[PDB]
């Protein structure tokens, strides 16, 4: 009376959107799980990068010395006269 | 009825889990360019220190075959 | 060797870390 | 799946707003692409590079105790 | 030819995917550096010491006489 067989199919539609609905989801939900990744690759090479960084700031000190040594002593070495 | 209603709303909280997705997704793209760019800014600095170790590294070579005049003894 | 226990002691973490990404995303 | 990103179902603003950000996060991949080949081809120069350091401080190392044997010698 | 305009969504997962290799590949090579990198943060102090010897060897060699 209030509506019958019309509220019959008002939800065999719905049915479909719903199922249309979840059908695109997946699509996007599949396309956030492959950026999520994507995302975690670059998120490692920028805290990698940056820890091989204290490796050739340190790298670098001690590389201003060892050059530097065989200098102050280079020359010291020129007693090959006296 | 509890039967249209409750499927309505499974049609509202997937499609607001969708839009949820995309935002997520753009944010994580953000995320994903800023550490691209201090990447790309460290490999630049460092790729230049890597340059003078080698310069260093050049003149330790340098200041070298010279003290092999001690060909005195 | 004092110097050679810093050295092994480091890259010691340095693989724990090398692992712990490399498996992370399926290398070998 | 296209001639728009998104799907239009129910046309709400739920969906114009998805439509604005694929619009955007696939324009901006394309993007993280370049950064993605450039980084990934200094990775590799930066290495082959750090090798010669390698090869190079290696010879430093014959030098700088081989010769320090005379030093011991001499002196 | 022509853009693309069928599946601009799997398109975009499609294009994203490949960039998630060239990803993988990088952080790769970021390893094969991470290592090396070991190796120069020794040899270098392994250096930075091998010439803090042959400078005493002069400092003493000089003062001394030879």
């Amino acid at each position: 009376g209030k509506s019958a067989s019309g509220i019959i199919m008002e939800t065999q539609q719905a049915k479909q959107t719903l199922a249309d609905i979840e059908a695109r989801h997946a699509d996007i939900m599949k396309l956030e799980t492959s950026i999520r990744e994507l995302h975690d690759m670059f998120m490692d090479m920028a805290m990698l990068v940056e820890s091989q960084g204290e490796m050739i700031d340190r790298i670098e000190y001690n590389v201003e010395a060892a050059v530097d040594y065989i200098e102050t002593a280079k020359v010291d070495t020129k007693k090959a006269v006296k | 009825k509890t039967e249209l209603e409750e499927i309505q709303q499974q049609c509202n909280q997937v499609t607001d889990d969708s839009l949820e997705s995309t935002r997520r997704m753009l944010n994580m793209c953000e995320e994903s360019k800023e550490a691209g760019i201090r990447t790309l800014v460290m490999l630049d600095e460092q790729g230049e220190q890597l340059d003078r170790i080698e310069e260093g590294l050049d003149q330790i070579n340098q200041d070298m075959k010279d003290a092999e005049k001690n060909l005195e003894g | 060797e004092r110097r050679k226990e810093k050295h092994r002691k480091m890259e010691e973490e340095r693989e724990e870390m090398r692992q712990t990404i490399r498996d992370k995303y399926g290398l070998k | 799946p296209s001639s728009g990103y998104v799907t239009r179902i129910t046309n709400d603003a739920r969906e114009d707003d998805m439509e604005n950000n694929m619009k955007e996060v696939s324009s901006m991949i394309g993007n993280l692409r370049n950064m993605a080949i450039d980084m990934g081809n200094e990775i590799g120069s930066q290495n082959r590079q750090v090798d010669r350091i390698q090869q190079k401080a290696e010879s430093n190392e014959s030098r700088i105790d081989e010769a320090n044997k005379k030093a011991t010698k001499l002196l | 030819q022509p853009v693309q305009q069928s599946k601009r969504l799997q398109q975009t997962q499609a294009q994203v995917e490949e960039v998630v290799d060239i990803m993988r590949v990088n952080v790769d090579k970021v390893l094969e550096r991470d290592s090396k990198i070991s190796e120069l943060d020794d040899r270098a102090d392994a250096l930075q010491a091998g010439a803090s010897q042959f400078e005493a060897s002069a400092g003493k060699l000089k003062r001394k006489f030879w």
